[PDB]
RNA sequence: CCCGCAGAAGAAGCACCGGCUAACUCCGUGCCAGCAGCCGCGGUAAUACGGAGGGUGCAAGCGUUAAUCGGAAUUACUGGGCGUAAAGCGCACGCAGGCGGUUUGUUAAGUCAGAUGUGAAAUCCCCGGGCUCAACCUGGGAACUGCAUCUGAUACUGGCAA
RNA sequence: UAGCUAGUAGGUGGGGUAACGGCUCACCUAGGCGACGAUCCCUAGCUGGUCUGAGAGGAUGACCAGCCACACUGGAACUGA
């Protein structure tokens, strides 16, 4: 169901910073990033056309914390929806509750946001929700319950979110731990680096 | 070609035969087993390949390759047979499932133990 | 009006009955080309009115034997 | 405006009195990513020497491709030798769902999303020329408007 | 022997353009004129006549823009061996709508674009790229 | 004897009755003439719940179709009750 | 379904990693043992065998096997061919059959347009709604490449004409 | 597997069927099916659908639903809407 392994190892293999081990400190400089995937990171890969696609797919999975079976289902939904197939893949991932909770600032990492969702802390439209893959509808109000409000893990994690870019599509109160998911996320608003194109190709064959 | 020739005699679709007559689309079949013996391969290989004449339950009489290093098959001993040619021994078109029934697991195998039917270390 | 069918006669040497072919110009499902498919029917008629080889109008009716459910309506264009 | 890339590398033999001397053949397709493509074959004694020889030819032998937004204008064949090469425009969705060699030429040409399939043989050299023959053949509605001398709106609309 | 007359017309056009030939003479007919007029109307052919009383010879005048010919490709679809009649919604669009398909519908012979808006279909004679 | 009865569709522990005009002999879920609305017992206080097309009921009950114990009361629920 | 309790506590996988196919270092059982889906590996220095070992890969499953389609435009209607690769009967005549030059009529079989009936429900699809989300269930439309009739276009094909 | 077929193919008349009908009889005529596949052979429940496919197609018809068929194997009727 979850990875629960060495998280920063995934970032080296992929190369870029995946925000798995983001947390309290801003920058790591604490893994020999890029040049050490495993025992043979010095080996320059040839890297085929199937490779680059499969690396790009694994990047987007490992960022959002999703497995192949559930990720393949997002592609199937993304294809059936109107407009661009690539933009839908990412938009459906960004609409996940564990992703929204991370983007609100209620969690130093996305795994923390997932557990915070799982453990009955998160609540939306006056209803408790346990599911990380809960598709957050446009015009919703995610929030933390009064029992687990202002605990140790959340207040330190919300201060990290000030250093972050902060999305335009959602808004956060910050005083009373209350969020507001407004519109669906745009392509140009977020990332500007992870290529959807190559993921659309991989599943088509 | 010629659309009227196709009306008169349609496109006869190529009915390709199955490779493995274990019959009735069976994943495996039970074999009582007779004569366990070694055999040499074709051209570039040269070896003593382990193989046995399988008296299948349905009435067929085939040969099946015994994979892995060593085995407990002898004379009789009931064995489970899966599909799959070896591509070396001409005539052999099946494998004995290691681990199933009387065919025991291979001794001291650790990597790839679903194949060869071995337990945890 | 009644659902009649035109058709050319095949044989009339049966006493009080007539076998009639009905050419229908249906197309082939797969290949798309048309076909001149035939429908041979047994038909009832009083006396030997229509001979061999002539156009005949036919109407659906009560069964009056084993086969021969259809019945004659009228003669149009007699035998040459 | 480089966007240069390799399709195939293949070693080939001459055979002489002494023995069989091996040379290597490259196949590089280059383009701006905005309606310019150019395959360049090249051949040399060593591998990395051959791809530079291929790249020099590729830049000069360059064809123009008038294309709509980030895709083709119409469904277009482009036969060459024993490679048919069919490719459809498709929408703003999808990506370049085309074969190896057949898509290296497309992605550097500047088409972002097409349907495509290579019938007959699928030899890396001939399919790359087949695509270039297909793309060079592929006209646009601005060309077609001027060709018949009618109107850009009356044809399209 | 000379079974399809309309296919023979479209070949004389396809070969005339390949030969860089100015005009294309051939025997005339009712249907021949209808297709030649539709090709002229849009602008593949540049003018034509039907000079003759007893044995009329319809001669076309082929168009050229650059060194290249105007008629990129032209082919018979509904041929006598296999007649092809298409319904209103199922009518084709040649070259993604920048070429035409000459379709015989009731309200005279006309283009596929005209057939869609007029609200009917019929026998698609030939694609014209 | 034609009769207006509930068909029972829906998941386990989550029934959804398809009130339907069928022959008495035919099975519960099987053969029928025409379906005439529905009933949802686990709908609760919200937007939807029970819908029953009363124009079609008059066509069958007026002719000669018996109404089952439940469907008789769902007529009593939709008309008046409140 | 809700609320209190205790303490990370109870909670992992099995493929393969020459090539095709993301993933290689070495101790190797020296054409022995074995591998294998194809090409092929293994003959005292192996990414291709066992093993330890980094990963590669997948997750409560994963493999192997059987079975149908796909890729196979390798039965091709959309969409292949037949000088030399497999493939023009040794060459004629010819009924049935397929196809048929051309202008005026005339029909309306084909053909197309319309309309009405029907194409059970479920399924599929879209719009929705409902169960903590999801599978799942479910309201409402489209569709069911139909067919049948009834009335019309009659360009094109046929019929019946000159 | 190119020929099959004698209640066989039609008629008149009698009986029988809830109902028409070689359904079944008596006589009469010599037909009927067949190269747009009869006959004989092998296999097969059929459909809505299912899986697959860009689609055309290809394969299949477990579960759910409609229809047929069968009830130890071959018959026959009785009772009944
Ligand atoms: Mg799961
Ligand atoms: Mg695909
Ligand atoms: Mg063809
Ligand atoms: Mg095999
Ligand atoms: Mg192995
Ligand atoms: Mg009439
Ligand atoms: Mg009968
Ligand atoms: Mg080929
Ligand atoms: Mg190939
Ligand atoms: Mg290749
Ligand atoms: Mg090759
Ligand atoms: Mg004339
Ligand atoms: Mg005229
Ligand atoms: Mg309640
Ligand atoms: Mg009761
Ligand atoms: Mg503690
Ligand atoms: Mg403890
Ligand atoms: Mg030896
Ligand atoms: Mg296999
Ligand atoms: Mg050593
Ligand atoms: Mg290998
Ligand atoms: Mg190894
Ligand atoms: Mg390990
Ligand atoms: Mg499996
Ligand atoms: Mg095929
Ligand atoms: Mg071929
Ligand atoms: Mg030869
Ligand atoms: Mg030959
Ligand atoms: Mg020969
Ligand atoms: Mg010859
Ligand atoms: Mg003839
Ligand atoms: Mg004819
Ligand atoms: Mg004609
Ligand atoms: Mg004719
Ligand atoms: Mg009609
Ligand atoms: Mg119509
Ligand atoms: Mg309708
Ligand atoms: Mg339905
Ligand atoms: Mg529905
Ligand atoms: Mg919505
Ligand atoms: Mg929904
Ligand atoms: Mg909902
Ligand atoms: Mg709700
Ligand atoms: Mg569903
Ligand atoms: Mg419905
Ligand atoms: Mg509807
Ligand atoms: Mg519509
Ligand atoms: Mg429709
Ligand atoms: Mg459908
Ligand atoms: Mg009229
Ligand atoms: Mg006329
Ligand atoms: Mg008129
Ligand atoms: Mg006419
Ligand atoms: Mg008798
Ligand atoms: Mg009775
Ligand atoms: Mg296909
Ligand atoms: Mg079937
Ligand atoms: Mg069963
Ligand atoms: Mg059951
Ligand atoms: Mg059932
Ligand atoms: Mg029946
Ligand atoms: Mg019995
Ligand atoms: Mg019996
Ligand atoms: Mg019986
Ligand atoms: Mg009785």
């Amino acid at each position: 169901a979850r990875y629960l392994g060495p998280k920063l190892k995934l970032s080296r293999r992929e190369g870029t910073d995946l925000f798995l081990k983001s947390g309290v400190r801003a920058i790591d400089t604490k893994c020999k990033i890029e040049q050490a995937p495993g025992q043979h990171g010095a080996r320059k890969p040839r890297l085929s056309d199937y490779g680059v696609q499969l690396r790009e797919k694994q990047k987007v999975r490992r960022i959002y914390g999703v497995l192949e079976r559930q990720f393949r289902n997002y592609y199937k939904e993304a294809a059936r929806l109107k407009g661009n197939t690539g933009e839908n893949l990412l938009a459906l991932l960004e609409g996940r509750l564990d992703n929204v909770v991370y983007r609100m600032g209620f969690g130093a990492t996305r795994a923390e946001a997932r557990q915070l969702v799982s453990h009955k802390a998160i609540m939306v439209n006056g209803r408790v929700v346990n599911i990380a893959s809960y598709q957050v509808s446009p015009n919703d109000v995610v929030s933390i319950r009064e029992k687990a409000k202002k605990q140790s893990r959340v207040k330190a994690a919300l201060e990290l979110a000030e250093q972050r870019e902060k999305p335009t599509w959602l808004e956060v109160d910050a005083g009373k731990m209350e969020g507001t998911f407004k519109r669906k996320p745009e392509r140009s608003d977020l990332s500007a680096d992870i290529n959807e194109h190559l993921i659309v190709e991989l599943y088509s064959k | 070609a010629t659309v009227n020739q196709l009306v008169r005699k349609p496109r006869a679709r190529k009915v390709a035969k199955s490779n493995v007559p274990a019959l009735e689309a069976c994943p495996q079949k039970r074999g009582v087993c007779t004569r366990v013996y070694t055999t040499t391969p074709k051209k570039p290989n040269s070896a003593l390949r382990k193989v046995c004449r399988v008296r299948l339950t349905n009435g067929f009489e085939v040969t099946s390759y015994i994979g892995g290093e060593g085995h407990n098959l002898q004379e009789h001993s009931v064995i489970l047979i899966r599909g799959g040619r070896v591509k070396d021994l001409p005539g052999v078109r099946y494998h004995t499932v290691r681990g199933a029934l009387d065919c025991s697991g291979v001794k001291d195998r650790k990597q790839a133990r679903s194949k060869y039917g071995v337990k945890r270390p | 009006k009644i659902r009649t069918l035109q058709g050319r006669v095949v044989s009339d040497k049966m006493e009080k009955s007539i076998v009639v072919a009905i050419e229908r110009f249906v197309k082939h499902p797969i290949y798309g080309k048309f076909i001149k498919r035939t429908t041979k029917l047994h038909v009832h008629d009083e006396n030997n009115e229509c001979g061999i080889g002539d156009v005949v109008e036919i109407r659906e009716c009560r069964p009056l034997s084993k086969t021969k459910s259809w019945t004659l309506v009228r003669v149009v264009e007699k035998a040459v | 405006e480089l966007q240069e890339k390799l399709i195939a590398v293949n070693r080939v033999s001459k055979t002489v009195k002494g023995g069989r001397i091996f040379s290597f053949t490259a196949l590089t397709v280059v383009g701006d990513g905005n309606g310019r493509v150019g395959f360049g074959y090249g051949k040399a004694r060593e591998v990395p020497a051959a791809i530079q020889k291929a790249m020099e030819k590729a830049r000069r032998n360059m064809i123009n491709v008038a294309l709509n937004n980030g895709t083709l204008q119409h469904p277009v064949k482009g036969v060459h030798t024993g490679s048919r090469v069919f490719m459809q425009p498709a929408s703003e969705g999808t990506g370049i769902i085309a074969g190896g060699a057949m898509r290296a030429v497309l992605e550097v040409a500047g088409v972002h999303n097409v349907l495509a399939k290579a019938y007959g043989s699928t030899n890396p050299i001939n399919v790359v020329r087949a695509t270039i023959d297909g793309l060079e053949n592929m006209n646009s509605p601005e060309m077609v408007a001027a060709k018949r001398g009618k109107s850009v709106e009356e044809i399209l609309g | 022997s000379m079974q399809d007359p309309i296919a023979d017309m479209l070949t004389r056009i396809r070969n005339g353009q390949a030969a860089n030939k100015a005009a294309v003479t051939m025997p005339s007919s009712k249907l021949k004129v209808a297709i030649a007029n539709v090709l002229k109307e849009e602008g593949f052919i540049e003018d034509f006549k039907v000079e003759g009383d007893t044995k009329p010879e319809l001669e076309l005048t082929l168009k050229y823009f650059q060194g290249k010919a105007v008629v990129e490709s032209i082919q018979r679809v509904s041929r006598p061996g296999l007649r092809i009649y298409k319904r209103k919604d199922e009518l084709p669009k040649v070259m993604a709508g920048l070429g035409i398909a000459v379709v015989s519908t009731s309200k005279g012979v006309m283009t596929d674009r005209a057939a869609r808006q007029a609200g009917l279909g019929g026998e698609i004679i030939c694609y014209v790229a | 004897m034609v009769t207006i009865r509930l068909a029972r569709h829906g998941a386990k522990k989550r029934p959804f009755y398809q009130v339907v005009v069928a022959d008495s002999r035919n099975a519960r879920n099987g053969r029928f003439i025409e379906r005439v609305g529905f009933f949802n017992p686990i709908a609760s206080e919200k937007e939807e719940g029970t819908r029953l097309d009363l124009d079609r009921i008059a066509h069958w009950v007026g002719q000669g179709a018996t109404i089952s114990d439940r469907v008789a009361a769902l007529i009593k629920e939709v008309n008046k009750a409140a």
